């Protein structure tokens, strides 16, 4: 299936990486800043305009140029929302062991065309849309992140919105636990990476002893999330992990119609949602400001530090 | 619950989803839309001068339930006479409905919606609902229409039939018969509602829609099933390509806060608290709000600026919490990332020279560019209170504004600055 | 409220009323009683075996919002073939039926009442009742049936007609046309309306009856008003002379007990209390459980003997309050008048001779006959705890309820006596 991919999430200090609309605005900005950092930017690819050299390296047609003249082994992309389905339906053709797009605006329909095939293929794993990027810290950034607070170390952390990634991102660097691997698998409802993924990639690794998990209300993917972590991390040999609810105390809603909304769903995005957390083994926050401190209380309290 | 602070997904007035259904061909009663009693009474005389239903067009939770200014209960009335009806639209068009969801804030019925009344035999909901358990679109089906669904879904959830569709195949005939005869159609009618489904599938593939829901589909005394609502619930990503559709909407249901908003592409979330924010992302917009609430502190209308946005949106940002007069202090709590911090930085150096902005602004800056933004604050030389610690910027402006709603209270004047 | 304790008027199931009505030529639904799923099989197919409603005959305040132990919500269910007929009828006959005024002691569904379902047009409530104010019949009009009545009596009095009958002249034709006419019926079938309400007047003033409440009387989508519900309150006095309708009463609706009591001409009044009672008169009755109710009791279950009752009458009582179980202290508040004080005291040498009486009677006997009466209690030495002075009687009666429940946790006995 295709979630025989989820290992290609853990890039390492040795990993090309393209940047398909290299001279958008966002892209051509943070390109600069990707380079900057140490990421082995390798070249990138616009239609209509390639087969040229910006930036000191090669701009290309289509990603099977860049792919058969390079041989990158991933992809991000920043080409504008109405574009951006084709850009993805494009990258997976090409056979890209990672591609992350950042773009938001993306229609609902066209994503679930991009959706399908991807889950109909095995060898191409996609992170977004809607999302931050995904960084190994001092080896390699991919897509929207703030390199300049980030540390090597033993955290993995994992979340929906990217803004509240970036927060844990910072308070784990300040208590100077470091981070392992950190992901934004977005909070768009069709998203090519999800809770489980992350988890599990996490679990299976030693260089990682922390996740942090921060969600937010509306869906169930939380719900999933608490029972992977029962099922596979329960025990002893348990790794610690902490979790945020963002939006805990909110208003009640819109309640606009019925069907997809609660009639489908587990009506998660609550107060319960918490409850799932704790019953796992979660060790839950009750303030976005005080993350770096329960980790670093969690690590103590079981004496890893 | 629900989304809420993510987008505000269109939601059209009844009769452009009945016109919509209606050039789709699906299976519709005559429906007409009025703005004055004259038209009200044109229509009722053409469809028979008797038997009709008139409806209210106000977007709110509360339809059955709510009040109008002139004493009137509900936004469904049953007249039989085009002289009642023009009576009863008189207290209709032009009037404010109170509903719970408003509370008293209501939103004015600007037209009605004048339909002939048929008698339902059997009531079935029925509901095409893009979901991610599914990949894609679900058709759900139950026998259980005209009653609120979710009460019935929970206690019985065999009786919610729900069926998958595969979108690169589309949907064919013979899942529709399938579902028709799950839910428990007569014999004699399943192709008719085949039929419908057939079409409203091709309806919502067409106008990129997110959720059709029709409750209830009634079969009529006579056959033919009819469809009664049909409630649509829309994509906001689907703007740039769906320009018929975005373009009908109704803007009056909304404060003008929120068109201005919508306007530059600025989320915007009024609250019932007095400290304003401006956050970046929604997620970190719940975390503020999250850790103001826990400081005994309550926001008062925050919003969320995007990504990648310039100096002239967030300058029309700070006008539009300026705007609001409940806001006390206001806190900038954006953090690094796409959205490049120092535009953020000079549009607040901007906003608050140009519209005096006496009130405690708490920034917390970081991200991608902290030199450039902090040495611009620094060159500004203004009371922007620089801060760079969440819990300790949350503490600040809860303290500033309960300074600033005293010394409105003690009938004297503060400035604030940095300590030395 | 109401009057409750003053006599329980003989309401009769649905289906009771219901053929009283098709016998009387008022336009009615065809409707038919099952008591088993068979006959409503039959009943089923012979209507059409389509488009049928099915009723649980049920006397209860509760009955769309009640629940039955097999788990079906409602008594009324909407089925559209004979075999979910039979199916929904096995659910419902021979099951035990839980509304909030039972809480648990619900009544069994014996029968159910097999209908066509017929599509209301427009919805009126009518009622033709005895009254005081119009010291005599009254009809009562409206054109808000098939909702509660009492809302919109209160908010909107004016829609509420009330139209007075002189009896002697009986009931004119023009007074139904205008009773029609103002409630708003369409100017064609009035001439119906006014039919109907003089067969439903014959009706009222033929069997006896107190109050004919028709709601909703709905017009149907062909015309011919067709009477949907027909509750009747009939009049507990006229037991002698109306022997068909008050021998069809159903017994199983009630306590035993009630039945016993009533078998004897005893008023009963069954509580939640642990105190009985035996009173004079309803007014004594209000008042005994009033002055309990002061001294932090509560009466259990208390009767009224009525006037001029025998011996054999007040005995059958006291097997009655004794009965019960959850009885603690017993009081026997009977003041003299028409009920001859003296065969009270008889009653209650004879019954607690005979019965093995042993928990405390508190009596309390006066008027008309105090001699005999103190004379026999003293004769019979037993210990009839006399007392003579009401709210004495009642601190007394209290205080012995908890020595006795007292005495039951203590696991020891005791013998109440009069001081020396
Ligand atoms: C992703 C995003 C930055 C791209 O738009 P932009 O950079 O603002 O504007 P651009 O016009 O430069 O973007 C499209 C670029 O890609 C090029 N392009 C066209 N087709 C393309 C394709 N199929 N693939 C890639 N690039 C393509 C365009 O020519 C253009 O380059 P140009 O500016 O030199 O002409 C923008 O859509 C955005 O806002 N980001 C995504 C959502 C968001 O708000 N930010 C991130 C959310 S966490």
């Amino acid at each position: 299936s295709y979630t025989a991919s989820r290992q290609h999430l853990y890039v390492d200090k040795n990993t090309k990486i393209i940047c398909q609309g290299f001279t958008g605005k966002q892209g051509t900005f943070h390109s600069q800043q990707a380079l900057e950092y140490g990421t082995k930017l390798v070249g990138g690819t616009t239609p209509g305009k390639g087969g040229q050299t910006h930036l000191g390296l090669p701009v290309f047609n289509t990603v099977k140029e860049a792919k058969e003249q390079t041989g990158a082994t991933a992809s991000v992309i920043y080409v504008p929302p109405p574009f951006a389905a084709a850009a993805i339906n494009e990258a997976i053709e090409a056979e890209i062991p990672l591609v992350v797009c950042i773009t938001e605006g993306i229609p609902q329909q066209d994503m679930v065309r991009v959706k399908h095939k991807l889950l109909r293929q095995e060898k191409t794993r996609l992170i977004g849309p809607n999302c931050p990027g995904v960084i190994n810290p001092g080896e390699c950034k991919i897509g929207i992140m703030p390199g300049h607070i980030h540390k090597k170390g033993r955290i993995g952390i994992v979340s929906r919105s990217g803004t509240l990634t970036y927060e844990a991102v910072h308070q784990t660097t300040q208590v100077g636990l470091g981070q392992s691997l950190c992901v934004g698998i977005g909070g768009d409802p069709f998203n090519g990476t999800d809770f489980i993924d992350c988890l599990e990639i996490f679990l299976n690794d030693s260089a990682t002893e922390g996740i942090i998990l921060i969600g937010e209300i509306g869906g169930n993917a939380e719900e999933n999330a608490a029972e992977f972590l029962k099922q596979h991390n329960s025990g002893p040999n348990s790794k610690p992990v902490v979790s945020f609810i963002a939006g805990l105390t909110a208003p009640p809603g819109r309640r606009m119609g019925h069907a997809g909304a609660i009639i489908a769903g587990g009506k998660g995005g609550a107060k319960e949602k918490i409850s799932a957390l704790q019953s796992a083994g979660v060790v839950v926050s009750m303030s976005p400001a005080q993350l770096g401190t329960t980790i670093y209380k969690e690590f103590e309290k079981r004496k890893m530090l | 619950e629900n989304l809420y602070f993510q987008s505000m997904n269109l939601s059209l007035h009844e009769y452009m989803s009945m016109e919509l259904l209606q050039e789709a061909g699906v299976s519709v009663p005559k429906g007409y839309v009025a703005k004055s009693p004259d038209e009200a009474y044109a229509i009722a005389k053409k469809l028979g001068s008797k038997d009709v239903v008139i409806k209210a067009q106000v977007l709110a939770g509360g339809r059955g339930k709510g009040t109008f200014e002139s004493g009137l209960k509900g936004g469904v009335k049953i007249v039989f006479s085009p002289e009642e009806a023009k009576a009863v639209s008189s207290q209709m068009i032009g009037k404010k409905l109170f509903t719970k969801q408003t509370g008293e804030k209501g939103r004015i019925c600007n037209q009605v919606l004048v339909c002939e009344r048929k008698y339902p035999r059997r009531e079935y909901y029925f509901a095409i609902t893009m979901e991610r358990s599914f990949q894609g679109p679900v058709l759900i089906g139950s026998s259980h229409g005209g009653v609120n669904i979710e009460d019935v879904a929970a206690e019985s959830p065999e009786a919610i039939i729900k069926e998958p569709i595969d979108i690169e195949e589309g949907i064919k005939k013979e899942q529709a018969l399938q579902l028709a005869q799950k839910m428990g159609f007569p014999p004699n009618i399943v192709e008719s509602a085949a039929e419908n489904m057939v079409k409203l599938y091709s309806l919502f593939l067409k106008y990129d829609a997110t959720m059709i829901e029709i409750n209830p589909m009634v079969e009529d005394s006579d056959g033919a099933v009819l469809c009664m609502d049909a409630k649509i619930n829309f994509d906001s990503n689907s703007a740039y390509r769906q320009k018929k559709i975005f373009d009908l909407q109704d803007w009056t249901q909304e404060d003008e806060r929120d068109k201005d908003a919508a306007k530059a592409n600025l989320n915007y979330i009024g609250l019932d608290g007095n400290i304003g924010c401006l956050v970046n992302g929604a997620g970190l917009a719940m975390a503020t709000m999250d850790i103001i609430k826990l400081h005994g502190g309550t926001p008062a209308n925050f919003l969320d600026v995007g990504g990648g946005a310039t100096v002239h949106q967030v300058t029309e940002a700070f006008k539009l919490i300026t705007s609001d007069k409940k806001v006390l202090a206001i806190l900038v709590n954006i953090f690094g990332g796409i959205m490049r911090c120092d535009v953020i930085a000079q549009g607040i150096v901007m906003a608050v020279k140009d519209l005096e902005i006496k009130i405690p602004v708490v920034v917390r800056l970081q991200g991608t560019r902290v030199d450039d933004a902090k040495a611009l604050i620094a060159d500004s030389g203004l009371k922007i209170l620089a801060c760079d610690d969440l819990d300790e910027a949350a503490r600040m402006v809860v303290k500033l504004s309960e300074i600033v709603t005293l010394a409105k209270q003690a009938h004297v004047d503060v400035k604030f600055q940095l300590p030395i």
